């Protein structure tokens, strides 16, 4: 689909906008754990410290 | 009599000898009201006795006196008018309402706000700024009431008085009103002999515009006497210079035992209608011998058209004949008033439609900026009564009253629209009778009236695609109803079309228009943003007294003036040339946006009759009819 398909409003209002990120879900191992391996050390708090 | 009084009465006599402009001021009051007389008694209006003062050149002649009237206005204000009414009586003898004052100039830390406005400024000269939400009735109130004595044939009177009309409390004696005389004969009013002064209560609430954005507003009390009064309308933006005085007492007696307070109000000595962005006060500027003499060297030019279109906006390329509509639409025509009481248009409307990004909204918010009277509304913003008209209820009277929408507030103005195609139905049959009748015609529960709505209209839309598409014809691509595309006089398509060299010229007029700085401001400062006020009375960066192009400043008064001055007159050489493009373009085979209707006609007349607004000419030539024909085409082709 095209990203003017994609949003539920008219096209104008992304031209409207100054920058526009259209964010991705990549579908790989070795990002998502990567992630989970992140989230793990912020619930734990070796990402506080 | 008092020392210090006649002191005081002594200085300001020095400082009104010493600046004269004061001096023939009241001179120029009294041969106007002599003149006037002298017309009533031979064969009209009468000017106010009161004077505007300038704070500053008082401060300049006496720091004492000038201190004296900020802080202690009660001690050092009727002394000044005394001594302005000694002064006018003085040169009177040739040729009897005492003469009163009021106040221009920098106020330090006494320009205050309703919010600002404390206990520590009681008993001080303020000046208030502020939007008016109430205006209360003008109500006479009775100074000296006379009366007769038919048993002996005499007539009486009595005076009375109010803590409002003096700044120095006195001993309050309440005298009742005289029924009958001292020998007991009874006695009876003579209205016509006794002398009633208007009486005026307002309520000045702070800014929208500066008050807090989510905090309940807060507002005050100003008293007007009878020069002062009708002076402001609800929803006006206005400086009030006044004595912040308190009254009565605060509980502090027996018979009231309550915390009201003491009752806090200002004793209006000047109101300023300011001009404030899309509210209902005109912009008015002082035209000067000098700009005058500018105006009329212009308007000499053979290009004067094409310089004062281009220097409507010289930081948005392109666009020239949208700025020459703009243009002819500030001019506004001549309205026809036939004398069976038919009306006849005079204002010009303009409707753009087009891509996005394309400088329509920044138009729109330049009529705004640049026009006296515009008025910004949006789509679906503000509603079928938020643009004509509402009913609400009194208070006092108990009865229904009108508050103006967007129309009625903007008349003789612009209402500049955006997002046009958002409007409700509802809203766009209320805009049908204003574009064409002029007029708002409510009929309401009770209420049935008719308010005048006489208004130009310019309207920013957009395509329902969302993009203009060349090869659909044009009825689906605005998707507009053929009745408001004939109340539109000129329609302009907008297209973004790609053109290397065009976006070249886009890059470069950009890129030069964000290298500005103002004078004054160094490099890396940013720039302050001040609030716009003006008093009402009654792609190059240097543009100073028309090198090239025209300041924003000079084009005001020059609209003004051409407004004020010139209502030209059609004659045969322009009405041939507008017969005729009109009779072609009914009959034409060509494709074009808008349909060709009779308002399209008047269109031309209106559209010459601007143009010859633009060259001060009390004639409409057959080049006025020319350039209104081409302007049309363009518009049309
Ligand atoms: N012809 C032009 N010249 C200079 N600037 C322009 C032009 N067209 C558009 N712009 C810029 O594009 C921006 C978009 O605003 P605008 O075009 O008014 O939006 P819209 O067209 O949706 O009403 C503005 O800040 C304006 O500076
Ligand atoms: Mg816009």
């Amino acid at each position: 689909k095209s990203p003017g398909d994609n949003i539920d409003f008219q096209t104008t209002i992304l031209s409207r906008f100054d920058m526009i990120f259209i964010v991705k879900d990549d579908h790989n191992e070795e990002r998502d754990i990567s992630i989970a391996n992140h989230v793990i050390n912020i619930h734990t708090g070796n990402a506080n410290a | 009599p008092d020392a210090v009084f006649g002191d005081r009465v002594r200085r300001f006599q020095e400082f009104l000898d010493t600046f004269t402009s004061y001096r023939d001021s009241v001179r120029s009051i009294q041969v106007y009201n002599s003149n006037n007389a002298a017309n009533y008694n031979d064969d009209l209006n009468i000017l106010p006795h009161r004077i505007i003062i300038s704070l500053d050149d008082l401060r300049e002649f006496d720091r004492s006196f000038w201190s004296g009237i900020l802080v202690e206005p009660a001690y050092f204000i009727p002394p000044a008018e005394k001594a302005l009414t000694d002064l006018a009586d003085s040169m009177d003898d040739v040729p009897r309402h005492p003469w009163k004052l009021s106040f221009k100039g920098s106020f330090g830390a006494h320009a205050l706000s309703p919010r600002t406005l404390t206990a520590q400024h009681l008993n001080k000269l303020v000046s208030v700024e502020g939007i008016v939400t109430k205006t209360s009735l003008v109500r006479p109130k009775l100074i000296r009431s006379v009366h007769y004595a038919a048993k002996t044939g005499r007539f009486h009177y009595r005076d009375y008085t109010d803590a409002t009309t003096t700044l120095t409390t006195r001993i309050p004696t309440p005298a009742i009103y005289p029924t009958e005389d001292t020998e007991g004969n009874k006695l009876t009013t003579e209205y016509g002999y006794s002398t009633f002064i208007d009486h005026q209560r307002i309520t000045v609430q702070e800014m929208p515009e500066m008050a807090p954005a989510g905090q309940l507003p807060r507002s005050i009390d100003v008293i007007l006497d009878d020069d002062l009064v009708d002076k402001t309308k609800p929803g006006d933006r206005v400086n009030v210079v006044g004595v912040f005085k308190s009254l009565g007492a605060g509980g502090m007696n027996q018979s009231n035992s309550t915390l009201i307070g003491f009752k806090t109000l200002i004793l209006g000595n000047t109101v300023y209608p300011l001009h404030a962005r899309s509210t209902g006060v005109a912009a008015r500027q002082m035209l000067t011998d000098f700009d005058i003499r500018n105006i009329n060297k212009l308007s000499k030019k053979k290009d004067i058209f094409d310089i004062l279109s281009q220097s409507l906006a010289p930081s948005i390329y392109g666009h020239d004949h949208i700025k020459k509509a703009i243009l002819l639409m500030l001019m506004g025509g001549v309205e026809k008033n036939l004398e069976n009481g038919s009306h006849l248009r005079g204002d010009i409307n303009i409707l753009m439609v087009g891509d996005p990004s394309t400088a329509k909204s920044q138009l729109l918010r330049f009529v705004l900026n640049t026009a006296s009277l515009a008025i910004a509304t949006t789509g679906r913003g503000s509603s079928g009564v938020g643009l004509t008209a509402a009913v609400t209820t009194d208070r006092e009277t108990g009865e229904r009253r009108l508050e103006a929408g967007a129309m009625v507030l903007a008349d003789r103005g612009v209402v500049c629209i955006d997002e046009f195609d958002k409007m409700t139905d509802v809203d766009r049959v209320a805009i049908h009778e204003v574009m064409e009748q002029q007029t708002v015609t409510i009929a309401k529960a009770g209420i049935h009236t008719t308010l005048n709505a006489r208004c130009s209209v310019i309207a920013a839309a957009n395509p329902v695609f969302g993009q203009y598409d060349v090869n659909r014809d044009p009825h689906q691509n605005i998707a507009l109803p053929d009745s408001l595309l004939s109340r539109f006089d000129l329609l302009f398509v907008v297209t973004d079309d790609i053109n290397e060299i065009r976006d070249r010229s886009i890059s470069e007029h950009v890129l030069r228009t964000h290298r500005y700085l103002p004078p004054g401001y160094l490099e890396g400062e940013p720039v302050r943003e001040r609030l716009n006020l003006s008093l009402a009375v009654g792609g190059n960066y240097n543009g100073t007294e028309i090198p090239k192009l025209v300041t924003i400043p000079f084009l005001r008064k020059y609209v003004q003036y051409a407004k004020e001055r010139v209502i030209p007159q059609l004659t045969q050489e322009a009405i041939n040339v507008i017969v005729k493009n009109y009779t072609d373009l009914r009959n034409d085979d060509n494709t074009k946006k808008s349909p060709i209707t009779a308002r399209t006609l008047e269109t031309l007349i209106r559209l010459a009759t601007a143009h010859a607004k633009v060259r001060l000419s009390k004639t409409v030539n057959k080049v006025d009819a020319k350039v209104a024909a081409n302007l049309l085409r363009f518009a049309l082709l």
